[PDB]
C-alpha cells in the first residue's frame, strides 16, 4: 500500500552544474526517485536522482536549474521513482511534457500509479501482431501494411508534410475501438493547434489524449513526455482492452534532448555524439507497442521524424530503423512534384506486413502484387538514372516501359487525396492495372497460377 | 575530445586527492 | 440558420446530460463520502513510526 | 459549395466544443467532490486536536515518526503555541524510544524560540540542529501525503469501480 | 566478515557498494532488497562496482548486497529444449505461470529448470559401482523430447569412481542420480550440473572442420558456403534480413539443435520464434515433428537492461557448448552482436575506461574474439568417444550501415565466413541482400573435399558463377559511363545470365512454399543449367562470330525466350511437393531443350 | 552583497562566500565591475564566465552579484538607443566617457536617468483598485510615434495604493505602488525582465494578417504575416539591404528591433550609418525610422556573450513592445555569427561538441527563439491584440 513515511526536504546543495544540483547530507539516496525542488522566489520544480553515492543525490531537474540557489533551495525528496498518475479519464485531455494539465480542467484523478519506465513485456506473453489495420493510404496499406500492434515510424526530409500523414492515419485508420494517444516533442505553436484542430474538426475527441512538449519548453521534459504518452496506452490497453495508436511527434526532437543530456553530463558518445545508450533508451520507447496474452488490448506505435540533412544515416532514424519493425518513408522527389502523399516505397517496408497479408485478412493475391510492385518500380528508379546520362536511345524498349510504369505507378498508386480513403481491395485492383503494363511472362516475382486468375482482370 | 576531456579530469581528480592528502 | 439551430438544440442536450452526471456525482458521493472521510482519518491518525529500512548497528 | 463547407466544419467544430465543455464540468465537479472531502478530512482533524487524549498519541507518535526519518544526532521540534505542553511531554517519551529502537543518543530541543503559524491544524516539524534539513508531520502534510497516494481508492469508493479495468498489469 | 555488503551508490546498470571486502571479480551478487540480480565487474578496496542485470531504478544506498562466491552460471539439464530464457537464464514459461502477469518482475528467484517435473532416466548400463568415471562421460540419457536426447554427462572439473547409480526410472532436478567418491571425499550429483558462462566448457580436441552447414538459402549453401562448428558474420544495415537468415539457419539446416539468443533484439522477434516454431515441422525416421523440440530460445529484448546483454551471449554459448559436449552439431544464432558491444560500451562509460574506436572499449576485440572461438567441431569429453560442434553465427550490426564499424572491425578480423548485407540491395526487395562481390568464405578449401563426395561439378559451377558476377560487376562501370550500347554480343550474355543468376539464383523468396528452404540437390540444379545456357551461348556467339552467319545474343533471346522462361521458372519448383527425382527430370528436360535449340541455331 | 575572487582562469573566475547567489545569476567581478554570470555552485564558492578580458582581475578583489539573471531593462528611452548585446547603451557610453572605446566595466544603467518624461496615468485606476501584470497603469510620449504604455511586470498582482498624477518623471522615479498579501512594492517606469525568458501571455494566436514589405516580390510570390518567422541567405551579393532598409520604410509594423549579433566591425558601421538616415512618412510628415526602432549592435569582437545573448535582448525587448498592443518586427542580420558565439561559450565550457562543432542544444536555442514569435492576446485588462515577427538572416 502507500508510502507512510514523512518526506524530508533538504536545503543541502552542495553544487550546481548544467542541468544537475548535486545534494549532500541526504540519508540513504534512492536511485532515480524523484525531488521537488522550490527555489528562493518560491517557484516549483521537479527533478530525478541520476546518480547517488553515500550521502550525496545528483538530481537533474526536468525545468532547468536557472535560479538554483546554493543556501535557499529546497528539494523535497518524494522517497520513490517517477509515478504517472492514470486513468480512463485521461481520455477528452490535454497534458503538458510532464503530465501536468493544460486543458484547464482539473488534475488526474488516479486509478493507478504505474512507473513511467514501464516494465519488459515478458516475450512468453507477447502475443503476435498479426491483424491488419487499413490507414486508407495506398502507398501503406499496399506495400507497407501495418499490424494492430505494431511499431512503424515515419521518416521524413525535414518541411515534409508528415504531420499531414500521422493526421490522414489518425483521421482515417481502422481494421479490416481505436482510441489515441499523441505526443509531441519540441513542437512548434502552428503544429500543436494543427493536431488538436484535426482531431476536434474530425470529432473524435473523448477517444484521444494529448501530451505537448513545445518547442519553447524546457527540453528535458521530452525525456518523458513519450513515456507519459505510453504509460498512458499501457493503461488504456493492457488494464482496460483498448487498442491504441501512439504518435510520437518529432523523436529528432527528443533525440536532441537525449544528446543535450548526454553531452551536459559528459556521457560516451555514439555516432554524431548522440550518447551511447541511445539505442536503449529509444527501445524503451519503442517496445512498448505490441499485443499480450489473454488482454484484448494493443499499443501499435506511429513514431514521426524529421531526419538532419535528410540523411539515412543519421543516428536518429538509424537506430530507429533498427528497433521497429520496418519505416514508412516520405521524399521530396515526390514532394516537390506535388505528389501527396509523398511516401517513397523503396525505402519503405514492414516487418509485420507478411504475417498480416494473406487470406481472410486480405486477397490472396496481395503478397505478391506487392512484391512485383516494388520490382518494377525499382527497375523504373533505375532506368531512370540511366537515362538521366545517356537519354532514351541507350535504353531498351522494356526499359522504357519500366520508366513509363513509374509515371503510371506514382500519379495513381501513391498520389491521393487528404480525405481520400482506399481500402487495400481496391489498392489491389489499381496495383493489378498498373502491373498490366508489362507482358504476363515480365512478372517474374509472381506465380503463375496468381498471374492466370487475376492479369487479365 | 571525448577521450582528452576524460584525461583532463582524472588529473583534477588525482590534484585534488594530492593536496587532500597533505591536510 | 440550420446549424445555428442544431448548436442551440446540442448546447441543451450537452447541458441535461452534465446535470444527470452532476447529479449521479454528488449521490454515489453523499452516500461514500463518511466511509471514505473515516478511512483517510483512521489511517492519517495510525502513525506507525519507523526507522528506515537501511539503518545499521 | 466551400462556403457551405465550412459552416459544416465550424458546426462539427462547435458540437465538439459543447462535448469538451460538458466533459470539463463533468471532471471539475468530481475534483472538487474530491477536493471537498479532502477539506473535511482537515476539519475532522481539528476537531481531533481538541482532544488532549487522542492528540498527545498523534503527537506521541509524529515526534517519534520525524525523529525516525532525521537519525541525527541533535534535532529542533517546532508546533505551535497551543501544542508545546503535549510536543513537551511527546518529546520527552520519544527520546527514550528512539534511543531504544535506534541505540544511540540524541538531544532533541522544543523550538520555542520560533513557533508554527496557528492556522495550521496541528502536528510537528522537525529539523537539524543546523536547521538544514527538515521532515513536515504536520496533519496537514500528512493527511496530503497520505490522502494523495490513497486517491484511486478514494475515487473508485466515491464514484464507483471503473467497470472496464479487467486487469492490473 | 559478513555474507552481504551494502549499496554505496548508482548509476544506470552500475552500483557500487562498501562492505565487499573478499569478492572476486566476476562473482555474482544480489542487489536490492528485491535481490536484483548482478556481477562484479572492479574493485577498489573494500568496495566492488558492480554490474546489475536488472533495472536499478528504486536500487536505495544502504540496500543489502548478497554475496555468493559463484559467478555468472547456467544450470545445465533437462528441461532446456522447446523453452525459452531471459539473458539471466530464468524460464519465462514459469515466470508467466507463477506471476500471472504480462510483465517480468524484477528479482525473480525462479529455478532456471523446472524441479518438480520427472524425466525418464536410462543409465548407461555399462557403468557399476567401481567404475572409473571422469569429467564428460555420459552416465545416462535422458528423453527430454521425441528428437533430442539428453545425455546427461558427469561435470567437467570432476573426476572419481562410482559409488553410487540410479536404476532406470523417473527421477527429478533433487534426485541424486550418481555418488561418487574421489581422494577420501564425496561427491553427488542430480541430472543437472551448474557452469560458469565465462568459462569455457573444455574438449579433447578441436578438430578440423571438413561438413557444410546446410541453410534454407542458395547464395548461403552454394556460393558462400558455412560449415558445421564454423564462425559466421551477418553485418547488415536495418531493413537488410539479417533476422530472415538467423531464422533460415534456425528452421531449416542439418545442425542436431538451436539456440536462437534474441540479444538486444525488438520483442516482437522472440514471439514469432515462439508462434511459428512449434507449427513448422521436420521429419525423422518417417515421423513428423515441432521444430520447437531442437531449439533453445534465449530472450535479451532491446528494451530489457543492458548488461543482461553480456550475460545473455556468454548464457546462449554456454548453452551451446553443454550440447555440443553431447555430441549434437549445435548452432547458434547471436541474432544481434553490435548491442553486446553497446552494453560493453555503456558499462565502460560508467567505468570511466578509456575508448577505441566510437566509444566502445579497448577490450571489445578480446570479447568478441574469446566469443566466437567458443565455436569450433571437437572431439567431446569423457569415456565414450563423441565429435559434435558449435557453429555461431553472429548477426553484427553496424550503425548507419557502414562495414568500417568497430564491432564490425573486430569481427571480421576473427570470424570466417562474411554474408555483408547490402542496404543497396535489401531497398531494391532483393532478398537475401547478400552482397556477393563483398562476401567471403574461407572454408571453401575445406568444404571442396566434401563436396567431391555428392557433387563432383559443384567446384566448377561456384567458380563460373563468381566469374559471370566478376566479369558483370567490371562491365558495369563502363555501362554506368556509357549505356547498354556498346558491349560485345559475349559481354550481353555475361550481363543477361548475371541478371538471371541475380534475379533467379541469388534472389529467394523465404516466405513462399516454393522458396521457404532450397534442398542442396535443387541449389546445384539450378546453378548447372544457367552456367550450361551461358557456356552454351558462349560457345555459340564465339563460333559463329568467325563467318557471316553469325549469331547474336538477341538472335538467341528471341529464339530462346522459351529457354530463359523455363530457367527463370526453375525457382518455383516446390520441395514438398515436387520430389527430388522430378526435380533432377524437369531440369534435365531444361538441359536437353537448351541443347535442341543451340543445335538449331548452329 | 559582496563575495570575493578566489581564482582566475582565462575569462572564468572563480569566487568565495556566494553561498547566497543563484545559477545564471550575473554579477560583477574585480574593483572594475566587469560583467560575468555563475556557470557553476561548488558550496559557498561560484564559477563566474566573465564575459570582459579578466587581465588584472586579483584574488580578493570584490564580486558584486546582482540579485537578478542576465536581463533586460524595459521603459521609456529604449526608442532610437543603440545597445550592445548586454543593454549597455553606445550612446550614453559615447557621450559620459567622451571616449571612442567602450572602457572595459562600464556601469551606465541602460534608460538614461534624469529625463522626465510626460507621463498619463490610466484615468480608469483608482486608490483602492485592482490591477495584474500586463494592465496599463499609464501611457508615456517619448516619441511622436510610440506612445509607450507602462504596464504592471507579468509576476505582480494586488491593489492599488498609489498612482503619479499627471507631470514629468523619469526610470527611477516611483510611479505605482501596490499591495498585495500586505506586502507593498514600488514600481517606477522601468522594469526589468530575465533575457531567456518568455513573456507570458493570455493566448498565442494564430498568425494571419500579411506583414507587407512593399516589395512585389515578396509580397506576391512569398508572403510573410504579422507574428510569422522568416529567413533571408545573408552574403555580399545577396543584396539583403534591399529587404532591410525596405522593412524599416515602409512595413506595417509599429516597432522594429535590428539585432547585429557580431556583424563585421565595417558591416555594423554601414547599418549605424544607414538607419538614422532613413525617414519615413507618418501623417504627411517625414521623420527618421529612428522614431520607431532601436538598434542592439555588437561588432565580432564584443564579448561572447555580448554576442550569445544579443539575439534574446532583441526579442525580450520586442516582447515588449508585443505587449504594449505594438505589432513588432525583429531583424536579426547573422545568425551564423551568433551561432559562433554560442559554440564559442561552449568551448570555453568544455560541453561536447555535436554537429559540425555546433553544441548539442543549438536546435533548441533557435527553437525557442523562433517560438517567441507569434501574434498574441495579450496579458492584463485592455484585451489588446499584439505580435513579434522574426527575421533571421543566415549565412550557409
Ligand atoms: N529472404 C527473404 N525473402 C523474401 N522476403 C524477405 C526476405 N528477407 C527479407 N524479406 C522481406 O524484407 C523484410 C525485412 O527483413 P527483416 O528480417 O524483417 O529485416 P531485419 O534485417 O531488420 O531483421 C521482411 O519482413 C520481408 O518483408
Amino acid at each position: 500500500n502507500y508510502l507512510s513515511q514523512p518526506r524530508l526536504t533538504y536545503k543541502t546543495v552542495s553544487g550546481v552544474n548544467g542541468p544537475l544540483v548535486i545534494l549532500d547530507h541526504v540519508k540513504f539516496p534512492r536511485y532515480a526517485e524523484i525531488v521537488h525542488l522550490t527555489l528562493p522566489d518560491g517557484t516549483k520544480r521537479s527533478g530525478q536522482v541520476l546518480e547517488v553515492s553515500g550521502s550525496k543525490a545528483v538530481v537533474q531537474v526536468f525545468e532547468g536549474t536557472s535560479g538554483i540557489d546554493a543556501k535557499k533551495t529546497s528539494c523535497e525528496f518524494t522517497g520513490d521513482i517517477l509515478r504517472t498518475p492514470v486513468s480512463e479519464d485521461m481520455l477528452g485531455r490535454v497534458f503538458n511534457g510532464s503530465g501536468k494539465p493544460i486543458d484547464r480542467g482539473p488534475v488526474v484523478l488516479a486509478e493507478d500509479f504505474l512507473d513511467i519506465m514501464g516494465q519488459p513485456i515478458n516475450p512468453q506473453c507477447r502475443i503476435y501482431p498479426e491483424e491488419m489495420i487499413q490507414t486508407g493510404i495506398s502507398a501503406i496499406d499496399g506495400m507497407n501494411s501495418i499490424a494492430r500492434g505494431q511499431k512503424i515510424p515515419i521518416f521524413s526530409a525535414a518541411g515534409l508534410p508528415h504531420n499531414e500523414i500521422a493526421a490522414q492515419i489518425c483521421r482515417q485508420a481502422g481494421l479490416v475501438n481505436f482510441a489515441i494517444v499523441f505526443a509531441a516533442m519540441g513542437v512548434n505553436m502552428e503544429t500543436a493547434r494543427f493536431f488538436k484542430s484535426d482531431f476536434e474538426e474530425n470529432g473524435s475527441m473523448d477517444n484521444v489524449c494529448l501530451f505537448l512538449n513545445l518547442a519553447n519548453d524546457p527540453t528535458i521534459e521530452r525525456i518523458i513526455t513519450p513515456r507519459l504518452a505510453l504509460t498512458t496506452a499501457e493503461f488504456l490497453a493492457y488494464q482496460c482492452e483498448k487498442h491504441v495508436l501512439v504518435i510520437l511527434t518529432d523523436m529528432s526532437s527528443y533525440a536532441e534532448a537525449l544528446r543535450e543530456v548526454s553531452a551536459a553530463r559528459e556521457e560516451v558518445p555514439g555516432r554524431r555524439g548522440f550518447p551511447g545508450y541511445m539505442y536503449t533508451d529509444l527501445a524503451t520507447i519503442y517496445e512498448r507497442a505490441g499485443r499480450v496474452e489473454g488482454r484484448n488490448g494493443s499499443i501499435t506505435q506511429i513514431p514521426i521524424l524529421t531526419m538532419p540533412n535528410d540523411d539515412i544515416t543519421h543516428p536518429i532514424p538509424d537506430l530507429t530503423g533498427y528497433i521497429t519493425e520496418g519505416q514508412i518513408y516520405v521524399d521530396r522527389q515526390l514532394h516537390n512534384r506535388q505528389i501527396y502523399p509523398p511516401i517513397n516505397v523503396l525505402p519503405s517496408l514492414s516487418r509485420l506486413m507478411k504475417s498480416a497479408i494473406g487470406e481472410g485478412m486480405t486477397r490472396k493475391d496481395h503478397a505478391d502484387v506487392s512484391n512485383q510492385l516494388y520490382a518494377c518500380y525499382a527497375i523504373g528508379k533505375d532506368v531512370q538514372a540511366m537515362k538521366a546520362v545517356v537519354g532514351e536511345e541507350a535504353l531498351t524498349s522494356d526499359d522504357l516501359l519500366y520508366l513509363e510504369f513509374l509515371q503510371k505507378f506514382e500519379k495513381n498508386f501513391i498520389t491521393q487525396g487528404p480525405y481520400e480513403n482506399r481500402t487495400v481491395y481496391e489498392t489491389l485492383d489499381i496495383g493489378w492495372q498498373l502491373l498490366r503494363i508489362f507482358p504476363k511472362e515480365m512478372l517474374k516475382r509472381i506465380p503463375q497460377s496468381t498471374l492466370s486468375e487475376f492479369y487479365p482482370r | 575530445f571525448y577521450r582528452l576531456k576524460k584525461i583532463q579530469e582524472k588529473k583534477k581528480i588525482i590534484k585534488e586527492k594530492s593536496e587532500k592528502d597533505l591536510e | 440558420a440550420a446549424a445555428l439551430g442544431s448548436h442551440g438544440s446540442c448546447s441543451s442536450e450537452v447541458e441535461k446530460e452534465t446535470q444527470e452526471k452532476m447529479t449521479i456525482l454528488q449521490n454515489y458521493f453523499e452516500q461514500n463520502r463518511d466511509e471514505v472521510l473515516d478511512n483517510l482519518l483512521a489511517f492519517v491518525c495510525d502513525i506507525r513510526p519507523e526507522i528506515h529500512e537501511n539503518y545499521r548497528i | 459549395e466551400k462556403k457551405e463547407k465550412q459552416i459544416e466544419q465550424q458546426k462539427k467544430i462547435q458540437m465538439s466544443n459543447l462535448m469538451n465543455q460538458a466533459r470539463l464540468k463533468v471532471l471539475r465537479a468530481r475534483d472538487d467532490l474530491i477536493t471537498d472531502l479532502l477539506n473535511e478530512a482537515k476539519q475532522r482533524l481539528s476537531k481531533v486536536v481538541k482532544d488532549t487524549t487522542r492528540y498527545q498519541v498523534l503527537l506521541d507518535g509524529l515526534v517519534l515518526q520525524g525523529l525516525y526519518q532525521l537519525l541525527e544526532p541533535r534535532m529542533i521540534v517546532r508546533c505551535r503555541k497551543q501544542d508545546f505542553p503535549l510536543v513537551k511531554a511527546a518529546v520527552q517519551k520519544a527520546i527514550p524510544m528512539y534511543k531504544i529502537a535506534t541505540k544511540k543518543d540524541v538531544d532533541v530541543q522544543i523550538d520555542l524560540e520560533a513557533y508554527l503559524p496557528e492556522d495550521i491544524a496541528g502536528g510537528v516539524e522537525i529539523y537539524n540542529g543546523d536547521r538544514k534539513i527538515k521532515v513536515s508531520n504536520t496533519l496537514e502534510s500528512r493527511l496530503d501525503l497520505i490522502a494523495q497516494q490513497m486517491m484511486p481508492e478514494v475515487r473508485g469508493a466515491l464514484f464507483g469501480a471503473n467497470a472496464n479495468r479487467k486487469f492490473l498489469d | 566478515e559478513s555474507t552481504f555488503g551494502y549499496v554505496h551508490g548508482v548509476s544506470g546498470p552500475v552500483v557500487t557498494a562498501c562492505d565487499m571486502a573478499g569478492a572476486a571479480m566476476y562473482e555474482l551478487v544480489r542487489v536490492g532488497h528485491s535481490e536484483l540480480v548482478g556481477e562484479i565487474i572492479r574493485l577498489e578496496g573494500d568496495m566492488a562496482t558492480i554490474q546489475v542485470y536488472e533495472e536499478t531504478s528504486g536500487v536505495s544506498v544502504g540496500d543489502p548486497v548478497l554475496r555468493t562466491g559463484k559467478p555468472l552460471s547456467v544450470e545445465l539439464g533437462p528441461g532446456i529444449m522447446g523453452a525459452i530464457f531471459d539473458g539471466i537464464q530464468r524460464p519465462l514459461s514459469d515466470i508467466s505461470s507463477q506471476t500471472q502477469s504480462i510483465y517480468i518482475p524484477r528479482g525473480v528467484n525462479v529455478s532456471a529448470l523446472s524441479r518438480d517435473i520427472k524425466w525418464e532416466f536410462i543409465p548407461s548400463k555399462n557403468l557399476r559401482v567401481g567404475s572409473h568415471i571422469t569429467g564428460g562421460d555420459i552416465y545416462g540419457i535422458v528423453n527430454e523430447n521425441s528428437l533430442i536426447k539428453h545425455k546427461i554427462m558427469l561435470p567437467p572439473r570432476s573426476r572419481g569412481s562410482v559409488t553410487y547409480i540410479a536404476p532406470p526410472g523417473n527421477y527429478d532436478a533433487s534426485d541424486v542420480v550418481l555418488e561418487l567418491e574421489f581422494e577420501g571425499v564425496k561427491e553427488k550429483l542430480s541430472m543437472v550440473q551448474v557452469w560458469p558462462v565465462r568459462q569455457v566448457r573444455p574438449v579433447t580436441e578441436k578438430l578440423p572442420a571438413n561438413h557444410p552447414l546446410l541453410t534454407g538459402q542458395r547464395v548461403l549453401d552454394a556460393l558462400f558456403p558455412c560449415v558445421q562448428g564454423g564462425t559466421t558474420a551477418i553485418p547488415g544495415a536495418f531493413g537488410c534480413g539479417k533476422t530472415v537468415i538467423s531464422q533460415s539457419l534456425s528452421k531449416y539446416s542439418n545442425s542436431d539443435v538451436i539456440i536462437y539468443v534474441g540479444c538486444g533484439e525488438r520483442g516482437n522477434e522472440m514471439s514469432e520464434v515462439l508462434r511459428d516454431f512449434p507449427e513448422l515441422t521436420m521429419e525423422v525416421d518417417g515421423k513428423v515433428e515441432s521444430i520447437m523440440k531442437r531449439t533453445a530460445l534465449v530472450a535479451n529484448t532491446s528494451n530489457m537492461p543492458v548488461a543482461a546483454r553480456e550475460a545473455s551471449i556468454y548464457t546462449g554459448i554456454t548453452l551451446s557448448e553443454y550440447f555440443r559436449d553431447m555430441g549434437y552439431h549445435v548452432s547458434m544464432m547471436a541474432d544481434s552482436t553490435s548491442r553486446w558491444a553497446e552494453a560493453l560500451r555503456e558499462i565502460s562509460g560508467r567505468l570511466a575506461e578509456m575508448p577505441a574506436d566510437s566509444g566502445y572499449p579497448a577490450y571489445l576485440g578480446a570479447r568478441l574474439a574469446s566469443f566466437y572461438e567458443r565455436a569450433g567441431r571437437v572431439k567431446c569429453l569423457g569415456n565414450p568417444e563423441r565429435e559434435g560442434s558449435v557453429s555461431i553465427v553472429g548477426a553484427v550490426s553496424p550503425p548507419g550501415g557502414d562495414f568500417s564499424d568497430p564491432v564490425t572491425s573486430a569481427t571480421l578480423g576473427i570470424v570466417q565466413v562474411f554474408w555483408g548485407l547490402d542496404k543497396k540491395l535489401a531497398q531494391r526487395k532483393h532478398f537475401p541482400s547478400v552482397n556477393w562481390l563483398i562476401s567471403y568464405s574461407k572454408y571453401m578449401r575445406a568444404l571442396d573435399e566434401y563436396y567431391d563426395k555428392h557433387f563432383t561439378e559443384f567446384v566448377p559451377l561456384r567458380t563460373k558463377a563468381k566469374e559471370i558476377l566478376q566479369e558483370e560487376e567490371d562491365l558495369a562501370e563502363i555501362v554506368q559511363l556509357v549505356g547498354k550500347a556498346s558491349l560485345a554480343e559475349t559481354d550481353k550474355i555475361t550481363l543477361e545470365v548475371a541478371k538471371l543468376i541475380k534475379d533467379d539464383f541469388l534472389q529467394q523468396n523465404g516466405y513462399t512454399p516454393y522458396d521457404r528452404f532450397c534442398p542442396f540437390y535443387k541449389t546445384v540444379g539450378m546453378l548447372s543449367n544457367m552456367i550450361s545456357f551461358y557456356d552454351m551461348a558462349r560457345r555459340a556467339v564465339e563460333t559463329t562470330a568467325q563467318s557471316d552467319n553469325k549469331i547474336t545474343w538477341s538472335i538467341i533471346r528471341e529464339h530462346m525466350g522459351e529457354i530463359l522462361y523455363k530457367l527463370s521458372s526453375m525457382k518455383f519448383k516446390d520441395p514438398v511437393k515436387d520430389g527430388e527425382a522430378k526435380i533432377k527430370a524437369d531440369y534435365a528436360q531444361l538441359l536437353e531443350d537448351m541443347q535442341n535449340a543451340f543445335r538449331s541455331l548452329e
